[PDB]
């Protein structure tokens, strides 16, 4: 069975350099060309460049000529992207493909902020047949904040609220539901590994 | 002295096929620390199948994953992602468009190697590849996940409605709905057009070459056939099999081709030696198979030279 | 570097209707075009490449056709879970350039927004800081003001508005609009306010709470 494994979201300064790797399993890469596509936050699908493998002929857009270097290791089936000099601009999804199979990317943030875990601030109405309950996850770095109720759910996306991010996420439930049950966000921040629960 | 010389060199099948025909596993690879049999076969083998016996499910279905059971898979790759098989002709060209060589190879040959681009069981220092099959009718290449070919004993397989997680009766077999698969191992030669056998001739009696003269294959063995295909099934029935207790064992499961029991390891040559060719009178409807190479021809018009490894239908 | 001009950059299309996309490249790239889906938070999948070829798996719905420089994507009929961005790309010579894409909106039944206005937690006001959060809920379309109104006076300084992609069910929009104070002037102050202004009411819809009613 075929797999492509991306590594992990990364955090770095600017001036920095990454090493991304995209894993192949099941497959040998040799005869396929691995390209790597940039998408910028909200924007497009931007082509960097590609290798044979078989050769280790990369080629690339002039754009990314001196940013972006492409290697493969067709001995443990793996394709890499060396980013250098890093920069905001350099902030992006990463994918690799194994040909016309794209992989799951890779969340590259550059930026001299550091990984602050959020603050979980509860929602509550207050002093219908229906009522909307809330939690606010401020001053968080870097994106990826996982918040679970426990489908009427809302994720608004995060805000960058002056160098730290600030999202918010409601849930809609019968007025006799609450404040009856327990109603129970789950705020997962993966890069400060924390996960707290506001009642 | 021959004019047949290097026309008749594709039918020298123990030296281009250099394997089974009807059962090829001509090579043994080592998976896991284990040694699998494989197909090892450098010709296509033309209308192959396999037929499961007292069962509606083809074989070119995907093995059976999950929560399904043996009896309700065949034979193929099953469908993850990204989806190696089946694969179209299109797709394929498409995959593998900026390799000059494996973009511009002939369906079969794109269709084995891609097959053999598959790492079995995660195991990436092993040489074991899966062969397959490609149909020339939707264009689409299937890799084949059981590289057994045959499994028959009132004791190695169960055959029943009730019992579905049993194991398959199966065969080889050049069946009228496999005319347009071709069955291919790892090993199918980039060149097969030019040294490996595909249509069948019409007017020629294959022969031998004796003193200046295309003599008669001394030793024939005559059997009815209404028509070409007939006698081109009835050839692949005898030809080179790399085929071999009371029981399936797992010894036994190995020595048949299998590899797997349930997503987990299980834990001989004929070298193209066989009745590998045929010689169809159309007149009589007589199949006369023989088990030399053959290297000259007779141009009788009564007759139509055959292989075990020929296109069940297709002249020239 | 061969440009792919792709267009619509925004096509808003009901259940059923005919979507056409088309790129047009600026040197001949033969029949060498692919076309990706972006459904949001997902990889790009292949519909269809070498310009005109369904790839295995996807609904014959999605076509497309061209060669030289004119290419065309089609969704004949659109389903609500089509969603999604969608990008031309040539592989005819290198750089294997991509068009801006097109995103695709679900044109629905015009929604009213539902509006709650929650005060600022314990666990945040004795912090330092004071947000007011404003939810204006499953509406359509996506055009929607927001007035701040604190002590009845409008404050347009320090709110932060965040909509929502289009729900991959309801095919609505949700948004929050954040009132961020000090927990010094937010205590300075009594009635906080936020208005949505839809096209689905004449008068917007005020939601407030006094911070001395409790």
């Amino acid at each position: 069975e075929v797999q492509l494994q991306q590594s992990g979201a990364e955090l770095l300064k600017p001036g920095a350099s990454v090493k991304l790797s995209c894993i192949v399993s099941g497959f040998k890469i040799k005869d396929t060309s691995m390209h790597w596509v940039k998408q910028r936050p909200e924007q497009g699908l931007e082509w960097i460049g590609r290798i044979d493998p078989a050769n280790d002929n990369s080629e690339y857009d002039p754009k990314f000529q001196g940013k972006a270097t492409i290697t493969a290791d067709t001995s443990s089936n793996t394709a890499y992207l060396q980013l250098s000099s890093l920069t905001s601009e350099d902030t992006a999804v990463y994918y690799c493909t194994l040909s016309h199979f794209w992989g799951q990317g890779t969340t590259l943030t550059v930026s001299s902020a550091k990984t602050t875990p959020p603050s979980v601030y509860p929602l509550a109405p207050g002093c219908g047949s229906s009522v909307t309950l809330g939690c606010l996850v401020k001053g968080y770095f870097p994106e990826s904040v996982t918040v679970t109720w426990n489908s009427s759910v809302h994720t608004f996306p995060a805000l960058l609220q002056s160098g730290l991010y600030t999202m918010s996420s409601s849930v809609t439930v019968p007025s006799s539901t609450w404040p009856s049950q327990t109603v129970t966000c789950s705020v997962a921040h993966p890069a400060s590994s924390t996960t707290v629960d506001k009642k | 002295g021959n004019p047949w010389t290097e026309y008749m060199a594709k039918y020298d099948i123990e030296e281009v096929h250099g394997s089974g025909i009807r059962v090829d596993l001509g090579e043994d690879a080592e998976v896991a620390g284990t040694q699998y049999r494989l197909p090892s076969g450098k010709c296509p083998v033309f209308g192959k199948g396999i037929i499961i016996e007292n069962s509606n499910t083809t074989f070119l279905t995907p093995v059976a994953t999950g929560n399904q059971y043996l009896k309700d898979g065949g034979f193929a790759f099953p469908p993850t992602e990204p989806l190696m098989s089946p694969m179209t002709l299109d797709e394929m060209r498409h995959f593998y468009k900026d390799n000059k060589y494996v973009k511009n190879l002939d369906e079969l040959t794109l269709c084995s190697r891609h097959a053999g681009n598959m790492i079995p069981d995660n195991d990436k220092n092993s040489n074991y590849k899966y062969p397959a099959v490609y149909d020339d009718k939707d264009k689409k290449c299937h890799i084949l996940y059981i590289a057994a070919q045959e499994n028959n004993g009132p004791r190695y397989c169960n055959k029943d409605e009730s019992k579905r997680n049993s194991m398959f009766c199966f065969r080889p077999a050049k069946d009228i709905s496999f005319q347009n698969y071709t069955y291919l191992s790892k090993n199918v030669v980039d060149n097969w057009e030019k040294v490996c056998p595909r249509k069948n001739l019409q007017n020629a009696k294959f022969g031998l070459w004796v003193d200046g003269n295309c003599e008669d294959i001394p030793h024939v063995n005559e059997f009815p056939a209404i028509d070409l295909f007939e006698c081109n099934k009835l050839v692949f029935e005898l030809s080179a099999s790399d085929q071999p207790e009371q029981h399936l064992t797992d010894y036994e499961k190995i020595k048949e081709g299998f590899k797997n029991k349930n997503a987990s390891m299980i834990k001989y040559k004929s070298h193209g030696k066989g009745y590998n060719w045929g010689n169809y009178n159309t007149e009589t409807q007589k199949c006369e198979i023989f088990n030399v190479k053959p290297t000259c021809l007779i141009n009788n018009s009564s007759y139509i030279a055959t292989t075990a490894l020929s296109h069940p239908i297709e002249v020239e | 570097s061969i440009v792919m001009t792709q267009t619509p950059k925004f096509l808003p299309v009901s259940a059923g209707d005919r979507v056409t996309i088309i790129c047009k490249a600026s040197q001949s790239v033969s029949n060498d075009v692919v076309w990706y889906q972006q459904k949001p938070g997902q990889s790009p999948k292949l519909l269809i490449y070498y310009a005109s070829i369904r790839y295995t798996g996807v609904p014959d719905r999605f076509t497309g056709s061209g060669y030289g420089t004119d290419f065309t994507f089609t969704i004949s009929t659109v389903q609500v879970e089509d969603l999604a961005v969608y990008f031309c790309q040539q592989g005819f010579s290198s750089p294997r350039t991509f068009g801006g894409g097109t995103k695709l909106e679900i044109n629905r039944a015009d929604a009213a927004p539902t509006v709650s206005i929650f005060p600022p937690s314990s666990e945040q006001l004795t912090s330092g800081g004071a947000s007011v959060v404003c939810f204006l809920n499953n509406f359509y379309p996506k055009d929607i003001n927001v007035k701040w109104k604190i002590d009845g006076s409008e404050r347009q300084n320090g709110v932060l508005n965040s909509w929502t992609d289009q729900d991959s069910k309801d095919s609505t929009y949700s948004m929050s609009s954040t009132l961020t104070l000090t927990k010094d002037e937010y205590e300075r102050h009594n009635s906080y306010t936020c208005e949505a202004t839809h096209k689905t009411s004449t008068s917007p819809i005020v939601k407030s709470f006094n911070r001395n009613e409790c």
